């Protein structure tokens, strides 16, 4: 608990990763034409965040 | 003094193991 910090047809892509201690996330938003699979095609995404964690991640979950 | 104590890069865990210095 010692940290806390505060800030179909659309298509949000994230990447989540942790390195040395830091934890980074990363965004996209685009519309999209056809919502049955990911839409072949290019856009690359940019970092949001680099959190100072130093934690131990090796599974997660989802919420809705 | 009992209160300071010992047991990745910038790695912590707190998950217990745990000895005091003297």
């Amino acid at each position: 608990c010692t940290f806390e910090y505060v800030s179909f047809k659309n298509l949000r892509e994230f990447v989540f990763k942790n390195i040395d201690g830091y934890f980074k996330i990363y965004s996209k938003h685009t519309p999209i034409n056809l919502v049955r699979d990911l839409p072949q095609g290019f856009s690359a995404l940019e970092p949001l965040v680099d959190l100072p964690i130093g934690i131990n991640i090796t599974r997660f979950q989802t919420l809705l | 003094n009992y209160n300071y104590l010992y047991r990745k890069p910038f790695e912590r865990d707190i998950s217990t193991p745990l000895q005091s210095y003297g």
